[PDB]
């Protein structure tokens, strides 16, 4: 968790693009990975999750 | 997706020294860019 | 992919193209300045004639 | 937080020389499946860098395969080759073979020194220049001159004499000139190789946009887009354009920049600070990833066609270890020495 925490502090995404079918469950797969780390809905998910856990 | 004068061409293409008329050039590209730095001297 | 990268290709071109002009709009306009050299011809040529 | 104490002469011995390495150099294998890296001592390291980006993975697999004395003093550049690696070492360049560097003979092809003004120093060699289009090799050091080298033969054709003090840097951009080269005396001179003369300068410390009189002029980095050229060291980041040669804007960092490059449509920088710098082309800082090393002097992007999987930013400096960019956000590993 420090580090996954490590790596969404270090990336810094500083993002008008939103201004220019759903999925339903997480995908887990080896291929995408950076797709999801470029957006912020993913990391919504990932640090409500922390907070609902802690 | 999103970004942020002028010379007569064969004006420019008649004035200008070959090194900075750039015969190669005969892509738009590099043409605009001998454009511009030939209107900066 | 093909497309986005003539996109980012393209993007890098209208930078070049912005670092130019930012540098050529720190010297004054060219046809004022030729104005001004036709009148300070005209005014050189008649202090020629004068001297 | 101390996991491995040493307890032994020889493994604090090996953990002092761990503490107090500098990695100068970095080259590519003509696949790219293997790196190679070169070290304070004069050693060289064999990084295989395919078995660390795969999904088998342990941690015994982020060392050297291959590490080897190569020089006596130490390494301060590669180059690679369709076939060979080039190392150039105390003053002289050796050359190494990529098939027979992974097995156990590690023997080397040649033995070549440049002719020099006999003082008593034996200068280095900063910057090793790989031209294409004619199999040559152009040496830069200590000696302030430029040496140019047949590949085929050891015979050295043109001795170019423009600078003042040593050279740090080299470049290339195929037109007339064709050749930068950058050093200690402040100025990026141009070396046309057919008449074997310098026909233009840019000092860059005479320009009062770009001065910093602080730090000193020396220029450390070049780098072409083959109508531009970006210029750092001592004085500033500067963007230059050639046949004009005006500084169209400045990069606002404060560390002095040991080495850039242009990536697809950004500059990515390195130097006496712990991040990788990626700077937009109009002057904006893009981004600041941290990296492991508290100064880098090295970057090298991997991008070699028949292995699209070994597409990644490595970077060293004055560490034992070197910082892998999967992605230009954070770095995935890092490669002990």
């Amino acid at each position: 968790s420090e580090e996954v925490l490590a790596v969404f502090k270090s990336y810094k995404l500083d993002d008008k693009m939103e201004e220019l079918v759903y999925f339903a469950k997480f995908l887990t797969s080896e291929k995408l990975m950076d797709l999801q780390l470029s957006d912020s809905n993913f990391r919504r998910h990932i640090l409500l999750q922390y907070l609902i856990l802690f | 997706l999103e970004f942020k004068d002028l010379v007569s061409l064969e004006e420019f293409y008649k004035e200008a020294p070959p090194d900075i008329s750039k015969a190669e050039v005969t892509d738009p590209h590099q043409q605009t860019l001998a454009r511009l730095d030939w209107e900066l001297e | 992919k093909k497309q986005i990268l003539q996109a980012k290709r393209i993007r890098k071109n209208r930078q070049e193209y912005d670092a130019l002009a930012k540098v050529i709009q720190h010297h004054p306009d060219r046809h004022e300045t030729l104005k001004e050299l036709e009148a300070l011809g005209k005014e050189l040529e008649h202090l020629s004639h004068i001297k | 937080v101390p996991l491995a104490v040493p307890l032994g002469q020889t493994e604090v011995f090996q953990a002092l020389q761990r503490l107090h390495m500098t990695i100068f150099s970095q080259s590519v294998s003509p696949c790219g499946k293997f790196l190679a890296a070169g070290n304070n001592y004069g050693q060289i390291a064999i990084f295989s860098l395919s078995s660390a980006l795969s999904s088998e993975a342990k941690e015994e697999s982020k060392k050297p395969v291959v590490t080897f004395q190569a020089h006596d003093g130490p390494v301060y550049s590669m180059v690679s080759t369709d076939r060979h690696l080039l190392s150039a070492g105390d003053g002289e360049v050796k050359a190494w073979l990529w098939a027979e560097m992974l097995k156990k003979g590690c023997k080397e092809l040649w033995r070549r020194q440049p002719p020099y003004r006999t003082s008593l120093e034996v200068p280095e060699i900063n910057a090793l220049l790989l031209v294409p289009k004619e199999n040559s090799l152009i040496l830069a050091g200590g000696d302030c001159q430029l040496h140019t080298m047949d590949l085929e033969t050891g015979t050295f054709t043109r001795v170019l004499r423009g600078h003042t003090d040593y050279i740090h840097c080299l470049a290339l951009r195929e037109r007339s000139p064709e050749v930068l080269s950058g050093g200690e005396d402040g100025a990026v001179r141009l070396w046309d190789l057919r008449t074997a003369k310098e026909v233009q300068t840019i000092e860059v410390y005479k320009h009062e946009e770009c001065s910093r009189p602080h730090n000193g002029r020396w220029i450390g980095c070049l780098a072409t887009d083959s109508d531009w050229m970006v210029c750092g060291g001592g004085p500033a980041l500067t963007l230059w354009h050639l046949r004009s040669s005006t500084p169209t804007t400045i990069f606002p960092i404060r560390a002095p920049q040991k080495h850039v490059t242009f990536y697809q449509d950004l500059i990515l920088s390195a130097g006496q600070g712990r991040c990788v710098n990626q700077w937009q082309l109009s002057g904006e800082l893009k981004a600041q990833v941290p990296g492991s090393s508290p100064g880098l002097l090295s970057l090298s992007l991997n991008q070699q066609p028949a292995a699209p999987e070994c597409k990644v930013l490595t970077a060293a400096g004055n560490s034992c270890r070197v910082d892998v960019f999967t992605n230009l956000g954070y770095r995935a590993f890092s490669l002990s020495f």
